[PDB]
RNA sequence: ACCCCCGUGCCCAUAGCACUGUGGAACCACCCCACCCCAUGCCGAACUGGGUCGUGAAACACAGCAGCGCCAAUGAUACUCGGACCGCAGGGUCCCGGAAAAGUCGGUCAGCGCGGGGGU
RNA sequence: GCGACUGUUUACCAAAAUCACAGCACUCUGCCAACACGAACAGUGGACGUAUAGGGUGUGACGCCUGCCCGGUGCCGGAAGGUCAAGUGGAGCGGUGCAAGCUGCGAAAUGAAGCCCCGGUGAACGGCUAAGGUAGCGAAAUUCCUUGUCGGGUAAGUUCCGACCUGCACGAAAGGCGUAACGAUCUGGGCGCUGUCUCAACGAGGGACUCGGUGAAAUUGAAUUGGCUGUAAAGAUGCGGCCUACCCGUAGCAGGACGAAAAGACCCCGUGGAGCUUUACUAUAGUCUGGCAUUGGGAUUCGGGUUACUUGGAUUUCUAACCUGAAAAAUCACUUUCGGGGACCGUGCUUGGCGGGUAGUUUGACUGGGGCGGUCGCCUCCCAAAAUGUAACGGAGGCGCCCAAAGGUCACCUCAAGACGGUUGGAAAUCGUCUGUAGAGCGCAAAGGUAGAAGGUGGCUUGACUGCGAGACUGACACGUCGAGCAGGGAGGAAACUCGGGCUUAGUGAACCGGUGGUACCGUGUGGAAGGGCCAUCGAUCAACGGAUAAAAGUUACCCCGGGGAUAACAGGCUGAUCUCCCCCGAGAGUCCAUAUCGGCGGGGAGGUUUGGCACCUC
RNA sequence: GUAGGGGAGCGUUCAGUCCGCGGAGAAGCCAUACCGGAAGGAGUGGUGGAGCCGACUGAAGUGCGGAUGCCGGCAUGAGU
RNA sequence: AACCGAACCUGGAGAUAGCUAGUUCUCCCCGAAAUGUAUUGAGGUACAGCCUCGGAUGUUGACCAUGUCCUGUAGAGCACUCACAAGGCUAAACCUUAUGAAACUCCGAAGGGGCACGCGUUUAGUCCGGGAGUGAGGCUGCGAGAGCUAACUUCCGUAGCCGAGAGGGAAACAACCCAGACCAUCAGCUAAGGUCCCUAAAUGAUCGCUCAGUGGUUAA
RNA sequence: UGUUAUGGCGUGCCUAUUGAAGCAUGAGCCGGCGACUUAGACCUGACGUGCGAGCUUAAGUUGAAAAACGGAGGCGGAGCGAAAGCGAGUCCGAAUAGGGCGGCAUUAGUACGUCGGGCUAGACUCGAAACCAGGUGAGCUAAGCAUGACCAGGUUGAAA
RNA sequence: GAAACGAUGACUGAAUCCGCGCGGACCACCGCGCAAGGCUAAAUACUCCCAGUGACCGAUAGCGCAUAGUACCGUGAGGG
RNA sequence: UCAGGGAACUGAAACAUCUCAGUACCUGAAGGAGAAGAAAGAGAAUUCGAUUCCGUUAGUAGCGGCGAGCGAACCCGGAU
């Protein structure tokens, strides 16, 4: 606590609330033949985590009509899926 | 930076409406009363600003 | 040691020290100009090793 | 008294014919020995620093008033 | 093309001072007036406003002058890189290169541009 | 000389001048005493005692006696006032809800022992500023200078005796002075006597020596183990050179093998230990105290509210609780006559104070050993040997600020000094005219730097601004430094432009913890709030200044442990200031004459016996 | 070439596996002039009177001159 | 209960021990450090420097030349500051003559340093990552301080060696001079040093010196 | 091979150190004993292997001259920020200045094993003065209480 | 510490059906739960004793003991 | 195993909290096992549903001279 450790001026504030699961756009699109996302059949899409919600993020740029059923999604992702055909459904 | 009963006193910074602190070391030696200044906070800028608390 | 958790040294992509400026902030201040608003970032290429070894796992 | 001590520094930092850059510091002094020339700005402690890229040129008009300049390459 | 004057640079004493001579309406200065714009913590000395005479005396420009400044060789030496030695020591020498300061000879009171003006 | 005496003590280096006694003094104690042992209102000791009785303390037969100063400390007493804990009480403030209401924070006043304040007490601490040595004694066991000065004794006396005095630093109960007797005590002198000496001899016995029998020990790197000189970690049997020396014993001496024994007593070091001390920190036994239980009755006064129901504090008084004593079946349990005390005390919880009795700890480092002295951060020169950097208990001097302007900007002015000449001056200055690369100035220290200003003034103002900072100097890090440009908006100037503190380099310091203003991230069912976060900022002789803990002084010769020739005292080594000795020149003294003798000022060497320096072997 | 880092191996006990040896005689001990770059390995002889090499692989109570080391035995001091 | 400024036994307990000692088989390769800064730190630690192993990069390394720039030491000098010798003038200032200077500088090398490039030779460097050790130096020469221009003294700068370096020389001898040991050999040439004898090697050549045993301890 | 004469040469070993044959430490001799280990799905790296954008189970159950079952969970997979949150982007900020991060021309992990090292345990071995708890001792010694014993002989000659 | 709740010593002292406690002071809403009475296999620990097994020792090892808590030391606990 | 009572060295490179640690020791009671146990709970899903133990959560949330360092629980799986 005196050799390069302490004497440093911080505090911040520790919280840690909700961590979402990144679902790379290229996972849905690109490959695969749309076997529906939903919330059970997507466990086999190498996105098995449990205990936390699911987030949709945009990384792969490719035109294809697919439908997405996650828990939350990003603006860009929504203006990316529908722009190519589909619908992102969020919990009520 | 010793602070004691001696002369000069670290004076705060206030504003009408605005909320900003210049933090300027003054003194009570000669003229010590008219500590009225002008410092533009993060509002519309250009505002009646004194450091007299 | 849990202190390391709220101490500027977070785990970044590469894996180096996230530091700030421990020059002068609260107590004792009232000289210079932007020396106060100098709350940027810090990086050391000689004490990373011996530093992340108390927080690397709990990234 | 064998008391007191001061490490100090100072001196020229960018010598002649040296290709500098916009931000590099040229020479550190205490007064006006080396005076700011063309393309050479002067800090508060009389420090000379570059404004752009070029070649550090030195200029001595018989002592008294030193000048440093910069001539771009390109 | 000749010269000259005025302005403005490079150069920022080998281009500086002193002494002395030349210049008289093209230019420059002093001078005259100056209740007001403007102004000297007092005074229109200087800033400034409006312009004759006179003068060039002073200042300025040029020219002579090098008494003093300034600059400043050759030769030699001090010191010294490197190489190799001496004395108990303070110290000192040899070889090989680099190479002062000071002083001496001497050198010159500039040189080089741009613009405007008025004369032959 | 000391102590009065008999006596007592360190089992195993101290028998004394130690302690202890009779005598004396101060003080506490009202009897379940004071006091003490104890987890325990049990029990016991004091004491089957009880006021010339018992506990504590000091002094120490006896005789003459015991002074001056109580400011502080302690204690006793007084106590108007000043402050003070829990508690009694409650305004205001604040949160949540539709509300009733349920709830955080929190006073004025009042409130115990103490402390402050007043006085007194010294055979209490203690002094000789609260006052200063009354008697007696005096170089005494206090003595430094000192072997003091004189006298006595001796042929000759540093100690001894007697006086005197300049008592470094005697003194009347940590008693002063003196005193018969006493003393395995300490000091000096004398008589007698002597092997204690001059100065040793002779004799004896028990060992030592020899033979037979039995037969250990500490120690031990290995040994085939000389002398002188030198070298080597600096005092050589294994190194060098020279010298000497056949092999092997026995009896004997102790110079050497830095001989043995015991990781060293001293000394230093270690964020080692232990015993002890106090006005070091802190806690506690113990004790004091208020309130609240056990814990009730009858009156008066004082407080108030409610429509006499009362609730409290104090005084007083009586008793069924409780406590204690006697008699009959001593300790009790018991019924009783009763005796007294009796709402206190004791005990339990809680508050505050006192508290070295006890307990756990702290008490720095550098340092030509340690201590003492001095010094730690920062700024400038020099050392620093021409980049930078660079040590010392090397050589000098500063800072822990200041300025509402000494800032920003825009205008404007040009210094010190001398000469000449002038009036309250007759050195400087006030004025004027010359000379004058500044020989001045720049708030302070210094260097660098500055005349085209970073010198001096005036107008206008608050850039001593917010959100940032490519790219660099510097540091191990963490810090620290410099900075164009860009944005929101301002200042001066006609304008270009400049400005995000001052010619710069010191005028300061992490993190934790907390105060204040602001913004609204989190707020553990939800919606708020307490609280936390972020921006800003406040607290620091943390001066041992990169800061240990919120909070800390000494002592050990009663000492222990772990280490060190990393480090001192002895010795040796190196050096040679100092010490000792020699030499050179020669002024002069020596009546005359430098040198028969003596040698001012001054200089050159030797030795290694002094005091030292250094720290090399040996802790 | 010291501290230190890196590499390749020897040796010992136990374990699995394989090839085996042993009364005409194992291990152990004793001698030796041979082999290998080292740690080491082998032949022969002597002693012995029951068990044990080599290869490969795995695991360790794995290699001693020191610690005023621990245990034990025997020396020196001496026929003192 | 034969050793008491806190008994003995057992246990906590293998208490802590920045301390002392000790730490066992082999060969091969590289190869340090005793510096800086901070520390209740000074014989201990952290970090940097220095070492090794791997990977990447792959000449950026090194020496040296040229070009360019920067620094005020040695010397020197008297123009500022302090000090200082003689004389003139009438104490200072000024003049002639003459000085001394770490904290004076009108002047000012050698050398050094930064950058660029290679006209040329050579060989490493940086970065990432695992493991370290070392943070008590010593001597001599030169350049300083401190000290008596003393010390095998002490404290810094720089070069070399010892430390971890054998071998030859200097009698002996860490350091000095010459030289960096892979292994074998009854082979040869040299360095520093020497060539009568004790060890190898010309009682060698020519021209001088010294009557001393100087060489083979010093000065006024 | 053994032994030996003679010649040359030749400062034990370890430790600790600037520096050791040291007159510095240790050690009589030999034998045997005797010191860097083990544990934690822990952390980090090298090597190796099986899978691979996925890679593995733990407790346990059932079977044991054999092992399979068991996917609660952990590591990959998105980052940035004090946090809400947003997301290939997010924090500071009244929108363009930078720090961190993706894309870089380009770099996958995971489980197990052996090994380097870290951590937490006694952590390489041996060693102290001391501190704490419980208990044993007054049969030595310092004292008290109770009950008993002992002091030849001689001298001096108080009160009454 | 914003510090709930459980527990306890000393003082005090509530309700029970439009009830009581709790849900990290507190309040409303909401949600869970009903003390002041008791008992109660198994899954778990350990091992004197017994059997089996061992990349456990083979006697300076292994328990201290190939039997002995004996001899031996201490007043004793105790050591051995 | 439960209960009454309850250290210090050591660590914080000093030491007061805190750690060591409810460790050691002491004592009481009882068995072949004890403790615990049939909700005024956990918890945030309008859920699970005696207790204990194992895995995991996780070394997270959180405690702390915010230093040294200490350290849960719910969900889920499993023994029963
Ligand atoms: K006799
Ligand atoms: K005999
Ligand atoms: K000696
Ligand atoms: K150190
Ligand atoms: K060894
Ligand atoms: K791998
Ligand atoms: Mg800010
Ligand atoms: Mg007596
Ligand atoms: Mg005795
Ligand atoms: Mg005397
Ligand atoms: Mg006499
Ligand atoms: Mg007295
Ligand atoms: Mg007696
Ligand atoms: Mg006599
Ligand atoms: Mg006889
Ligand atoms: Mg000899
Ligand atoms: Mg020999
Ligand atoms: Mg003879
Ligand atoms: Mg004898
Ligand atoms: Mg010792
Ligand atoms: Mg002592
Ligand atoms: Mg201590
Ligand atoms: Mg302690
Ligand atoms: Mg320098
Ligand atoms: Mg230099
Ligand atoms: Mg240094
Ligand atoms: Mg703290
Ligand atoms: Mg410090
Ligand atoms: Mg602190
Ligand atoms: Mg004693
Ligand atoms: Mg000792
Ligand atoms: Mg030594
Ligand atoms: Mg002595
Ligand atoms: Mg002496
Ligand atoms: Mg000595
Ligand atoms: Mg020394
Ligand atoms: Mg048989
Ligand atoms: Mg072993
Ligand atoms: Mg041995
Ligand atoms: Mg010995
Ligand atoms: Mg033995
Ligand atoms: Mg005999
Ligand atoms: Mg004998
Ligand atoms: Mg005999
Ligand atoms: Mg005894
Ligand atoms: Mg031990
Ligand atoms: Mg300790
Ligand atoms: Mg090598
Ligand atoms: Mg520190
Ligand atoms: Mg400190
Ligand atoms: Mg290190
Ligand atoms: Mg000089
Ligand atoms: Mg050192
Ligand atoms: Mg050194
Ligand atoms: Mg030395
Ligand atoms: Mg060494
Ligand atoms: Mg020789
Ligand atoms: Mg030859
Ligand atoms: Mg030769
Ligand atoms: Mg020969
Ligand atoms: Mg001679
Ligand atoms: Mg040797
Ligand atoms: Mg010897
Ligand atoms: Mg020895
Ligand atoms: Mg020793
Ligand atoms: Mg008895
Ligand atoms: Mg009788
Ligand atoms: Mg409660
Ligand atoms: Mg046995
Ligand atoms: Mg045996
Ligand atoms: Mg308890
Ligand atoms: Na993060
Ligand atoms: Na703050
Ligand atoms: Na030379
Ligand atoms: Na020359
Ligand atoms: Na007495
Ligand atoms: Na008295
Ligand atoms: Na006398
Ligand atoms: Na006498
Ligand atoms: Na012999
Ligand atoms: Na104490
Ligand atoms: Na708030
Ligand atoms: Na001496
Ligand atoms: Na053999
Ligand atoms: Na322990
Ligand atoms: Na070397
Ligand atoms: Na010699
Ligand atoms: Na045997
Ligand atoms: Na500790
Ligand atoms: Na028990």
């Amino acid at each position: 606590r005196s050799r390069l450790i302490a004497r440093l001026p911080k505090r911040g504030f520790n919280n840690v609330g909700t961590t979402y699961e990144v679902v790379k756009l290229s996972q849905l699109q690109d490959l695969e033949d749309t076997t529906f996302d939903r919330d059970t059949l997507e466990a086999y899409r190498l996105v098995r985590r449990k205990n936390r919600p699911v987030k949709l993020l945009a990384s792969g740029e490719i035109s294809r009509a697919v439908t997405v059923h996650v828990d939350a999604a990003s603006a860009a992702a929504i203006k990316a899926v529908e722009a190519a055909g589909g619908r992102v459904v969020l919990p009520e | 930076a010793k602070d004691g009963p001696r002369i000069i006193v670290k004076m705060e910074s206030s504003a009408g409406t605005g909320f900003y602190y210049t933090t300027t070391k003054n003194r009570r030696n000669t003229q010590a009363k008219l500590e009225l200044k002008k410092y533009d906070p993060v509002a519309k800028k250009h505002v009646v600003f004194r450091e007299k608390k | 040691t849990h202190k390391m958790a709220k101490r500027r040294i977070k785990i970044t992509g590469t894996g180096k020290v996230m530091a700030f400026k421990s020059g002068k902030r609260h107590q004792n201040t009232g000289k210079s100009g932007d020396e106060i608003r100098g709350k940027g970032k810090g990086f050391v290429l000689a004490k990373a090793e011996w530093a992340r070894m108390k927080l690397m796992l709990p990234r | 008294n064998g008391r007191d001590s001061n490490p100090k520094y100072l001196g020229v930092k960018k010598f002649g014919g040296e290709v500098v850059k916009a931000g590099n510091i040229l020479v550190r002094q205490r007064g006006t020995k080396f005076k700011a020339g063309q393309g050479v700005g002067m800090g508060r402690d009389h420090t000379l620093f570059a404004l752009s890229d070029g070649k550090v040129v030195f200029i001595n008009k018989g002592k008294g008033a030193r000048f440093i300049s910069i001539e771009a390459a390109q």
